[PDB]
């Protein structure tokens, strides 16, 4: 499937609905990296210095907060190529001298989708929407 | 004036004081309510979609026409080549009616006491008396809007 | 009085933030960013000078745009964790160390910056309480300045 | 029309992708999607829009003739409970057809199939029933007449 | 112009909006943060009564002189005699400030914004601007009220 | 200054015959029973109102004047429960008052029994003993520093 | 002192690790933890105390010392909503500690930064900013006028 | 008496009519306004807290340190070291006072009064009186609490 | 991390939240032993008499009821070090005949935090606390 016009859209409204105004934010992020690191817990090693054994810290919970805010802005970009772009190359700059591997971008995209899908549920989730829109995003955030 | 932050607060304010559904029919009733009775004369320049009848479905029509209106050219607030192209077909349509231009200040006039009845006390009426003005200088060309 | 940021001033202005921000389309928080730097360049020229990475002098290209689009991300991140201040602290440190060591960025353009969003918020947002507005923005800045020059 | 039922949820699921609150950006995307589509179903009928600029559909020109198509759409649906003033409606926008220069109504008949393959996209568990129930009727009125 | 009939729709809209008790106190309130909000400067001509912190005391002992100052002269609007005398009085009061009419501009802004907010869409903005205008002319006497 | 409980009594009492709806007309037509009463227990006290046009009693200026007075006393009954605005109320007219010369703490009782004397025939069912309690020291607050 | 709506946090939050309801054992643990944390600190303050056993900390003296301690940060706590108490009660707790022998502002500094350094680790989602509000105006006044 | 058991019971009914935040000044409102009813003298003597209005500040805080002090005691029942420490320390607080022995007798059973109105008809009085002489005993060192 | 007072303070309090007074036990134990057979289908065999093949019968319920029972002397301890030595030492004695793999307890010990975290949600779970003084439980539950 592709993220054409119409799936960012859909992105759009889910991602907001899901992300909403903060106060849900906490338990929205906290889901979804408790996913990732059960479907790989090796990756907490890279998270060293951002407490990535406890994720119930502060640190830790700035460091999911941080993530999100980077989502939002992509997923804010998604109909604006340009910003987009630009927003990808700054993503991409900050995880440059961090060796991560497209298999643990997948296996975000994955946490992320299943996080948004528990938080406005199965009955609305546009699974080809998300993984499209997904992979256009990690996928500048890889460079290429 | 009308920079971009009070297009953004204006459109903020619309959203919210023109609504949903049915509360829509009632919002425009209330502009239309305040048109004629601050230039009773106005009326009569409606008998083509049954003014004589408010509550007439012709006239209902209109209100929803119109609210539709003005709904899609704040939509467009941001976009200026989608705007003038919109507020010029708007133009193209009044203009063969030799309308004065005079009730499009009474029409603002009511138009910001709707707005701020239902969206309350923090209207914020400089704002939207200089972006209306865009909007009717679009539809008159009349620099009274200027 | 106090001058804190206390838990009212905190919910009320994630009230006047929350329904000015746009969670779908970038064209708020932009356009908010934007003329917050036009304020802030207009009132301190010699600012611009600090952005030529992001091409400050030009408000307009791709690349100020994905700036303001990251200031206004990191002021929604500190204006969200104001309920939450453990987490708030470990992020207002992370933003510190992001604006330390940078010739130019001094807490003397965090006050001026403050002004800006003082005189720009009012004409975006609806119901604003400059004084909640800026105890908080205040106790923000406080953290992200800890280790920055007067 | 259609059901009192019907039309709460065409107007819900509407309203979730457009209402005042939404960007024109948005409003003109799905502009866009939706007039490409009725190209490459009857592409005889593009030609039709060279007045408002079809030839480059980024311009505001065209911009703003989906933008007031939408209106119109929106207009239609947040009436139709309301048969008396949608029945008005519908023959001023009707009216508004008739006078334009090459219209058959089998371009509504291609319209209808594009718009109930657009919106599933944009919105949450779309219904086609209660879609096909509340609009069909209405594209009869707004193409009543026409070849 | 502010004829008599406008004076008591006014008269009328005013008493409804400004309500009783505490309601008066937040009538107050959004009067002048919507002052502040409108002309974010004006702040600044009030440090006498401690605008730093618009809920201290002397903030709001001002907020509630002044619309005290609104109530008495509304009700006046009825007794030319009365009502040019506590005009005078009040220009006498606000004189010596040497102040920027343009300011009594925006005040009457939000004047509108908040009686209009609270009294609802039947709010008559045109009968509002007229006669604000007697009062600005009145405390002022800069014919930009004329 | 008095308690919650004393504060509503005066305060729904007062509104009773003084409020936005109330024309100014009733309102210097209480001013005048009011001031003409003062003068009667203290014929000494006029002279003070000679830049009001007290000669004649019925003058825009010293309807004006009334107004203002009850206007002040309004405000004042208003806050009588927001001791930390009232405070500040009541400082700033007793400003307005030491400003003026002649002026002595025996007008202010005065006008005090003026008050209990004339109020109970405008308010239904007068109650002296919450009025006591909160206009004394509204009183003691305004007259602060007179001789 | 510090917002209602703050002080209503540092009540809820305090009354979760220390209440009517507690052993008096987890008193003084929290007691301890608060007092060996002071004198690693300032080392130099640890001395203030050889009058409560200081010397041996699991002394029934010194747990006393502690569980009085706490009842008197908790009476403070629990009258934040009521600022004319509490003036008069930190006033008393003030003399309590003026009277004292070697006692300098800045230990009541290094104190606070032990309680917002120890209660994190007993209290649920401890809010740093509201103890902080609510705390150091608290503190000023149990430690001014000392060096 | 006062064995371990009715000292744990004690704590329990004690933590329930005592309560949380605002409720606490209420118990203390009570408790010291029953003393001053079973034996007008005593109050008298505290004058030094102001005990002449009772709703006064330094009167709210020796009625907060005293219940202050009951709670703390209560809590410590099942650690005689820290307990007698503690009532030894009230004890060199009380002495120098010259305080009537009687006066803890009257205390106590307001303290009973206070304790059963709010905790009800389960209120264990015959352990209440054995464990409160245990208190008033380390605090005075009458026998008569014996 | 280590198990000091203010740990043993804190896993104290929110394991009573947890635990309760009785009528959400019999899900707080399901929900701890599904987790436990679901990381470990394994282990089930050595709970044979107590039917560990279907955790829903009553005979098993008795179990989790005993396990969790035992958890809770020892928290209630975890302040008393010298009864706590004492008790884990009767909980030593009790498993000494069954061969239990170091693995098999730290198991039980996620199982018991998600548990935990599941009653009192993720918002306050203390995992620092929780497991360094779970450890010290175990560890002394094998004799060390
Ligand atoms: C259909 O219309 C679209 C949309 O354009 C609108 O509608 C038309 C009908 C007209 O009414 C337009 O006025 C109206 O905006 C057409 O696409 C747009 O076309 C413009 C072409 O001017 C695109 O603009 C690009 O270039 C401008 C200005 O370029 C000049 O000035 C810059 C200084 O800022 C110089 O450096 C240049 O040498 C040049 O002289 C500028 O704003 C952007 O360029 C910068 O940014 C790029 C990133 O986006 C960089 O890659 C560049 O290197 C440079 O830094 C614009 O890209 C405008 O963007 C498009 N719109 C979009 C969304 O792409 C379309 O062509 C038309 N169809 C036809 C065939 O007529
Ligand atoms: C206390 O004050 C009140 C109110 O006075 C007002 O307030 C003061 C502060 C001043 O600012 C005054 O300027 C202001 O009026 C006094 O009562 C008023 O007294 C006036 C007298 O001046 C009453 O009006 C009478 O005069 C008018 C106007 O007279 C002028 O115009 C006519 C032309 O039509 C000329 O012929 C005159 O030479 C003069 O230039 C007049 O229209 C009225 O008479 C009409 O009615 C009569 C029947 O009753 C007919 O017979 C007449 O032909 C004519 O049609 C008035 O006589 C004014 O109405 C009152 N105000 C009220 C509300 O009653 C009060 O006198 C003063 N105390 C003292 C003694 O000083
Ligand atoms: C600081 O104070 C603490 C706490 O003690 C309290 O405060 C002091 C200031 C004094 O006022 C004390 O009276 C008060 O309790 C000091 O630590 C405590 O010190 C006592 C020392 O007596 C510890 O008690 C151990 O021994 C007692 C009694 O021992 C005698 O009697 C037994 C018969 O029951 C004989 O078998 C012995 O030969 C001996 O003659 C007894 O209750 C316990 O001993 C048994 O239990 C142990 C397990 O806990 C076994 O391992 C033993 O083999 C035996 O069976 C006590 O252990 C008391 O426990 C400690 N407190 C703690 C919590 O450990 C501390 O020393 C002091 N600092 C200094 C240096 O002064
Ligand atoms: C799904 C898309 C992702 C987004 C939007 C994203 C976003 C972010 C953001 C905003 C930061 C903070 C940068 C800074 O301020 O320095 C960050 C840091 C980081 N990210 Fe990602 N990230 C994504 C995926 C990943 C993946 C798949 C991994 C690897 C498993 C990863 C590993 C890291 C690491 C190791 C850091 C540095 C943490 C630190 O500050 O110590 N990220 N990411
Ligand atoms: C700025 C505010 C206004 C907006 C947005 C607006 C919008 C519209 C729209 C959308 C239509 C329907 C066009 C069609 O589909 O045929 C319309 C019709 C009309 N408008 Fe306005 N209008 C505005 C102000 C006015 C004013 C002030 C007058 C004059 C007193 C006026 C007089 C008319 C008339 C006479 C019609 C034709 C009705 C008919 O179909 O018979 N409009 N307007
Ligand atoms: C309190 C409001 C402010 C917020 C929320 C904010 C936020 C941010 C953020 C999120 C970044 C990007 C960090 C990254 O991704 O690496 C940034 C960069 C920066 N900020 Fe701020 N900032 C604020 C005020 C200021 C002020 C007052 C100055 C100084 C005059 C300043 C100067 C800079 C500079 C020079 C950069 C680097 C830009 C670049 O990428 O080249 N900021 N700020
Ligand atoms: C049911 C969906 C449709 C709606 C709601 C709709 C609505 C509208 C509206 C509101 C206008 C502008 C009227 C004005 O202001 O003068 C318009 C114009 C027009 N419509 Fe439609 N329309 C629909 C379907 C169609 C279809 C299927 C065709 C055929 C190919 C069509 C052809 C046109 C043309 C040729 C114009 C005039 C454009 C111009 O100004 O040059 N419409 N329509
Ligand atoms: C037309 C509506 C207005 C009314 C009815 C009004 C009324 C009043 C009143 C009753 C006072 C208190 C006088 C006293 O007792 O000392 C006052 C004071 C004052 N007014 Fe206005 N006012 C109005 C507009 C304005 C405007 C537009 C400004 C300018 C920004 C202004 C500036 C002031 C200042 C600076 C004071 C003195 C504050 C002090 O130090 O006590 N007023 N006004
Ligand atoms: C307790 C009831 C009273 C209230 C509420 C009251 C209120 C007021 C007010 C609001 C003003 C106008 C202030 C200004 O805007 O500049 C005023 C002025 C004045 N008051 Fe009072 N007053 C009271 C009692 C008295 C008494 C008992 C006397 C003395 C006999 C008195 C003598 C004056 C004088 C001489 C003026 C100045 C009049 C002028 O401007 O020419 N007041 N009073
Ligand atoms: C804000 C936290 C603190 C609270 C709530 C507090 C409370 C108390 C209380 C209730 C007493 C017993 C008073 C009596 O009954 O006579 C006391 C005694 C004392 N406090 Fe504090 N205190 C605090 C901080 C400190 C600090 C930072 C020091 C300094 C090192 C200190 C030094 C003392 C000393 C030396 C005594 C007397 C001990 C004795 O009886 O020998 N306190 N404090
Ligand atoms: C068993 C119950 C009692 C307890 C727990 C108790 C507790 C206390 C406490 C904690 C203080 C404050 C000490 C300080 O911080 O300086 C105090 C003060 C005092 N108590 Fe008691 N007390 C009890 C009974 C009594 C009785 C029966 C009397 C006498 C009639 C009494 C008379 C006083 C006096 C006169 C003060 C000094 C007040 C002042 O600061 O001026 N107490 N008591
Ligand atoms: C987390 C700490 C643990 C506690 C507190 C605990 C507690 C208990 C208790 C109270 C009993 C009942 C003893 C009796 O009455 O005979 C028991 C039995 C048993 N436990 Fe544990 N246990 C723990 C961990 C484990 C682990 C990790 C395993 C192994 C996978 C295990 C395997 C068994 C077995 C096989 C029995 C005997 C069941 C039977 O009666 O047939 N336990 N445990
Ligand atoms: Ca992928
Ligand atoms: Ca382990």
């Amino acid at each position: 499937s592709e993220c054409g016009p119409l799936q960012r859209l859909k992105v759009k409204r889910q991602w907001a609905e899901a992300y909403g105004s903060g106060n849900g934010r906490e338990e929205f992020g906290h889901f979804i990296w408790a996913n990732v690191f059960k479907v790989a817990p090796s990756a907490r090693d890279m998270f060293k210095r951002v407490r990535g054994d406890n994720i119930y810290t502060p640190a830790f919970r700035a460091h999911a907060t941080r993530v999100l805010g980077g989502l939002d802005m992509c997923v804010a970009l998604l109909d604006d190529e340009s910003v987009l772009n630009t927003q990808l190359a700054h993503l991409a700059s900050q995880h440059s001298s961090r060796g991560v591997s497209a298999e643990q971008y997948n296996v975000v995209e994955h946490a992320v989708m299943m996080g948004v899908e528990h938080e406005i549920g199965q009955n609305v989730f546009d699974k080809d929407a998300w993984q499209a829109c997904l992979d256009v995003i990690t996928s500048g955030i890889q460079g290429n | 004036d009308c920079n971009i932050l009070q297009r953004l607060k204006v459109k903020m304010q619309w959203a919210k004081a023109y609504g949903f559904g049915t509360e829509r029919a009632k919002f425009g009733n209330s502009l239309w309510t305040s048109i004629f009775n601050y230039a009773p004369d106005a009326r009569d320049l409606f008998k083509s979609v049954k003014s004589e009848d408010m509550r007439s479905p012709q006239f209902k029509a209109h209100i929803a026409r119109v609210i539709g209106g003005l709904d899609r050219v704040i939509s467009m607030f941001d976009n200026e080549d989608a705007l003038n192209a919109d507020l010029e077909h708007l133009k193209s349509q009044h203009d063969p009616r030799g309308l004065d231009a005079l009730n499009f200040v009474v029409f603002g006039k009511a138009l910001f006491a709707t707005v701020g009845g239902q969206f309350g006390v923090c209207f914020d009426l400089p704002a939207w008396e200089s972006c209306y003005k865009v909007i009717a200088m679009g539809i008159t060309g009349n620099d009274m809007f200027s | 009085s106090s001058n804190s940021c206390t838990t009212e001033d905190r919910r009320e202005m994630q009230l006047m933030w929350a329904n000015v921000w746009s969670a779908q389309f970038t064209g708020r928080r932009l356009a908010i960013a934007q003329a917050v730097f036009k304020d802030l360049f207009a009132h301190v020229p010699d600012a611009v000078g600090l952005f030529d990475r992001v091409h400050g002098t030009e408000i307009d290209s791709s690349e100020f745009k994905a700036h303001c689009i990251r200031v206004v991300n990191g002021l929604d991140s500190a204006i969200g964790l104001l309920s939450d201040p453990s987490t708030l602290n470990e992020q207002l440190s992370h933003l510190a160390t992001q604006h330390q060591e940078r010739a130019g960025v001094t807490k003397g353009g965090f006050s001026a910056i403050a002004q800006s969003f003082l005189r720009v918020m009012p004409q975006v947002a609806s119901c604003f309480n400059p004084d909640a507005w800026s105890r908080c923005f205040n106790r923000i800045t406080n953290g992200m300045t800890e280790g920055l020059a007067e | 029309f259609c059901s009192e039922a019907d039309a709460t949820i065409v107007i819900k699921q509407w309203n979730q992708i457009y209402n005042a609150g939404i960007g024109a950006k948005s409003r003109w995307t799905m502009g866009n999607e939706i007039f490409s589509s009725l190209f490459k179903l009857k592409p005889e009928s593009e030609v039709l829009f060279n007045n408002v600029n079809v030839a480059n559909m980024s311009s505001g020109a065209f911009h703003a003739h989906t933008v007031r198509v939408l209106s119109g759409l929106d207009m239609g649906i947040n009436y139709l409970n309301d048969a008396g003033t949608l029945t008005s409606l519908t023959a001023h926008l009707a009216a508004q057809h008739v006078a334009r220069t090459g219209l058959k109504a089998v371009y509504f008949d291609a319209m209808g199939k594009v718009l109930m393959t657009v919106l599933p996209s944009l919105i949450d568990n779309f219904n086609p029933d209660a879609w096909r129930n509340c609009l069909l009727p209405l594209k009869n009125a707004i193409a009543k007449g026409l070849p």
